[PDB]
RNA sequence: CUUUACUUAUUCAAUGAAGCGGAGCUGGAAUUCAUUUUCCACGUUCUAGCAUUCAAGGUCCCAUUCGGGGCUGAUCCGGGU
RNA sequence: UGACUGUCUAAUUAAAACAUAGCAUUGCGAUGGUCAGAAAGUGAUGUUGACGCAAUGUGAUUUCUGCCCAGUGCUCUGAAU
RNA sequence: AAAGGGAAUCCGGUUAAGAUUCCGGAACCUGGAUAUGGAUUCUUCACGGUAACGUAACUGAAUGUGGAGACGUCGGCGCGA
């Protein structure tokens, strides 16, 4: 084509007014956004406590999925599942004469703070899981040591949101079987055994790590260079 | 019993600056990546006139390297600079009178000004008329330059603020007499109420430490220790010595 | 992860939707009436002397008109209650307070039979 | 439950991990404005105890103020 | 008086030369002038500095 | 009861938070010493001109609609302005 | 007697008093000097930068400014049970 | 800001007392709508003059640049009312 030519723009200093670059390295963000980002750099740079940074490590993709996967057999009623099992109790008990004998025996996850603490305390918590974004982190941060306490098997997993799925909530922060069917008392001993390889039997040596310490990306590059020049 | 005139000069009411015929703030160009890695050139377009001020300032365009527009930054002008003078300003800037490079990138002996305390406060050093600084050192290792500044101060700047080079124009300006007391009038007028002075001891004591008493004398001591609180500060503030300097 | 390219390094508000006002109860409800309608403008006539020799002379209504009109409401209201065509307004404030209106009309209408058949003169 | 176990971990507020939430928590507070809204209670026990129940109406505000 | 050019017709305000009303005619001369040299001493600098490259 | 190292608290300053940090083509006075032990340079200096339309070009796709969207031009990574 | 022009005690003092230019001394290189504010993410100088700002003394020009650092004041990389 | 910057109104007459405001004549400015004539157009967005520039017109968005607004005081000289 004779009727277009080669220009280019010559983008150096002094010369070709500079294009649009990707510039979102540099955007002045929200306050909001800035103090959200640099609390998870704070919480990081300082040395963490061995109490907290138990938590981060975190069951991982694989035995996750597998545990939402058993979890999600129990999940708790919803309010039109409640609806229909009041109407078939008041059903049995105006016309059908039976006496709690309607419904069967609900076999569910426990979920709620409070509740799963004292069933954990009173042993009957088959299997803990502890939400690992919880804020405060007060609320969970002394259920690994209660849960190795009273022996029950604990894991710290990914999502309060996801725990909160699975009990129709928003957020639950921690969840529990007590009690599950026949058919899945092999699946859950299997994830008992994978679960308690990764927290209840490396507590005592994780309790005594610190986390944190970690340095930023230009920091650690400048250490790195000083470590290789010295 | 009174407030005394040194300490009413903080409350700011008549003692402002008169800055209604002034230009701008005469200020470098801000430090960007092009001043920072390699140079941009700019024009003198107007060598103008600051009120209350005893150099003139030069008005010089740049080009904004991201926006398609005009910058116009207002330098000190050195003396010897002119209107439609190229002047770079940068890194990579060539030791030419006018240009603006850090004081790392210039020999020893290079004579700037306005020249930076810290890199990108825009000029703080060198910038009444006449003045310059002298560069008498370079400390690579720790990024570093040790000029000679107006007053005979030693001082070490970072070796990434940058300077002027040439002397700032209207230089000589206080060897001319000013004869009389209307000079000094139209001098402050443009500057501040700091004019006309009187005498502390021709005041009562009521107005000043140094005043009353059946003959104008100060009484105690004129040199004021550094501790001493405002209003006693009417004197020699800290004086060292006193007396003419001879030995 | 795909990241939003911003050429811009200044964070505006987002243009987030604004709906309109949906209201379960009206603010009152009653709407008022017309607080300034023809006869609440054009007040009286003014009859002195001066106001009657512009009358048969000018061709020059002179009226006392209410202190919140302006001279689109007197011209509409001339011309509504009168059925006259209005070609000039010209209104002053009077010392005592109230609002004079010269209302000059058309040639094709005269004034002293606009002002015979409004009752005085 | 849980709010006694919150209840006697507040109290070892010189510990290592209470230390450690008190630094991270006070950084954050400050770079807040002086009077925010909180969305929640940092100390719900402590909030249940001086009398707030977590529904609608209850409201809770963080503030700093000038020491000395 | 600067609201009566609003009022005038484009031909008062302007000459049918290139910066008509901007400019006087000496100065669109060098303007013209400059922008022909230095655009060829461009290209006599890009020639040179290409040569000294292209030598060693 | 001495010194200097870290940065995230704290303090200072600037900017429309634009090019920061690390690593990557040539070149050599690395005598490649088979290896970038190894450093510097990152498109602009006769001139009071001009520089802007997601950029021309190169290349791919559209389903092509006389137009549109990618990649590149303008290296990659880290989002620490 | 004050160099001069100028200024002031409105309503008893217009002066030889104040100011002045000239001269001198002092402090300060900004994380600063001098000075405000109850405080402040606060101010004046300062749209400033030693030919500048701030504190004083003397008071055009000519010709000079002697001795005393014991006292008091100011100041000093200085003395270390 | 009724003394600074500023879109545009003048003459004649008129009242006991109003007028650059009323009346008569003659204008101008701003905002809006919009038709007709002209102009430009098969070289689609005019032409002449070497030129300074001329004309009744004679497309021009973003963006940029420039001008006007917009400027001391004194002295004599020139021109006008
Ligand atoms: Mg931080
Ligand atoms: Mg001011
Ligand atoms: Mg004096
Ligand atoms: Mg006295
Ligand atoms: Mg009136
Ligand atoms: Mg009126
Ligand atoms: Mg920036
Ligand atoms: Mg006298
Ligand atoms: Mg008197
Ligand atoms: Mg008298
Ligand atoms: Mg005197
Ligand atoms: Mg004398
Ligand atoms: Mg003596
Ligand atoms: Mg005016
Ligand atoms: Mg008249
Ligand atoms: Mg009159
Ligand atoms: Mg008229
Ligand atoms: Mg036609
Ligand atoms: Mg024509």
């Amino acid at each position: 084509n004779p009727l277009t030519h080669s220009t280019p723009k010559n983008f150096g200093i002094g010369q070709a007014v500079q294009p649009k670059r990707n510039l979102s390295r540099y955007v002045k963000w929200p306050e909001y956004v800035r103090v959200q980002r640099q609390k998870k750099i704070l919480s990081i740079r300082l040395k963490v406590p061995p109490t907290i940074a138990q938590f981060q490590y975190t069951l991982d993709r694989n035995t996750a999925a597998e545990t939402f996967k058993l979890f999600n057999k129990y999940r708790p009623e919803t309010a039109a599942e409640k609806k229909e099992r009041l109407t078939k109790e008041a059903a049995a008990v105006a016309e059908g004469k039976s006496k709690q004998d309607a419904s069967p025996k609900p076999y569910a996850v426990k979920y709620g703070l409070n509740h799963v603490v004292a069933l954990i305390e009173n042993k009957k918590a088959k299997l803990v899981l502890i939400a690992n974004d919880v804020d405060p982190i007060e609320l969970v941060v002394f259920l690994p040591a209660l849960c190795k306490k009273m022996g029950v098997p604990y894991a710290i997993v990914k999502g309060k949101a996801r725990l909160g799925t699975l009990v129709n909530q928003k957020t639950s922060a921690v969840a529990a079987l007590t009690e599950v069917r026949a058919e899945d008392e092999a699946a859950l001993a299997k994830l008992v055994s994978t679960i308690d390889a990764n927290f209840a039997d490396k507590y005592d040596e994780v309790k005594k790590h610190w986390g944190g310490g970690i340095l930023g990306n230009k920091a650690q590059a400048k250490m790195d260079k000083r470590a290789k020049n010295s | 019993g009174r407030v005394i005139r040194n300490q009413r000069k903080g409350a700011g009411s008549i003692f402002t600056s008169h800055t209604r015929l002034r230009q701008g703030a005469a200020k470098l160009r801000t430090l960007d990546y092009a001043e920072r890695h390699g140079y941009i050139r700019g024009i003198v377009k107007q060598i103008v006139h600051d009120s209350g001020r005893g150099a003139p300032l030069a008005k010089v365009v740049f080009r904004d390297p991201y926006k398609y527009r005009l910058r116009e930054e207002i330098f000190i002008a050195n003396e010897g600079v002119h209107t439609g003078q190229f002047i770079y300003a940068g890194k990579k800037a060539s030791l030419n009178v006018g240009n603006v490079l850090p004081l790392g990138s210039v020999p020893e002996g290079t004579i700037v000004s306005n020249v930076e305390e810290k890199p990108g406060d825009r000029g703080a050093l060198a910038r009444a008329s006449g003045n310059y600084v002298i560069i008498i050192g370079h400390n690579p290792d720790e990024n570093k330059t040790r000029v000679r500044l107006p007053s005979g101060a030693k001082k070490v700047i970072s070796s990434d603020a940058r300077g002027v080079i040439g002397v700032i124009a209207g230089g000589g300006r206080v060897d001319k007499p000013l004869l009389k007391a209307g000079r000094a009038f139209h001098k402050y007028r443009l500057k501040r109420n700091s004019w006309p002075k009187t005498r502390g001891v021709a005041m009562n004591p009521v107005d000043h430490p140094h005043g009353g008493g059946n003959h104008q004398h100060i009484g105690k001591a004129s040199t004021i220790s550094r501790g001493a609180v405002s209003g006693q500060k009417a004197g020699l503030i800290a004086a060292r010595r006193t007396g003419l300097l001879r030995g | 992860k795909a990241l939003k390219v911003r050429t811009s390094a200044t964070f505006r508000l987002p243009k987030t939707l604004k709906l309109a006002r949906a209201p379960k109860y009206a603010s009152k409800a009653v709407p008022h009436y017309n607080r300034l309608d023809s006869y609440k403008v054009i007040e009286q006539p003014i009859t002195s002397e001066t106001a009657m020799k512009k009358v048969e002379d000018g061709n020059i209504l002179v009226f006392q008109v209410s202190m919140k009109a302006n001279k689109y409401q007197i011209k509409k209201a001339v011309k509504e209650l009168y059925e006259v065509d209005v070609l000039k307004v010209n209104t002053l404030v009077r010392p005592n307070g109230t609002k004079k209106a010269y209302v000059r009309l058309t040639a094709d209408y005269d004034a002293l039979d606009i002002a015979n058949r409004i009752g005085y003169i | 439950g849980a709010y006694k176990y919150l209840e006697e971990l507040q109290r070892k507020k010189q510990s290592d991990v209470l230390r450690f939430l008190q630094r991270v928590r006070v950084w954050e507070y400050r770079q807040k404005n002086v009077i925010h809204r909180a969305a929640r209670p940092t100390r719900p026990d402590k909030a249940r105890r001086l009398g707030y129940k977590a529904k609608q109406g209850f409201v809770i505000y963080r503030v700093r103020v000038r020491r000395g | 008086r600067p609201r009566q050019y609003a009022t005038v017709s484009k031909t008062h305000k302007t000459v049918s030369r290139a910066y008509g009303g901007s400019r006087c005619a000496n100065c669109v001369k060098e303007r013209i002038i400059r922008a022909f040299l230095i655009e060829e001493q461009k290209i006599v600098k890009k020639v040179v500095k290409e040569q000294t490259e292209a030598a060693k």
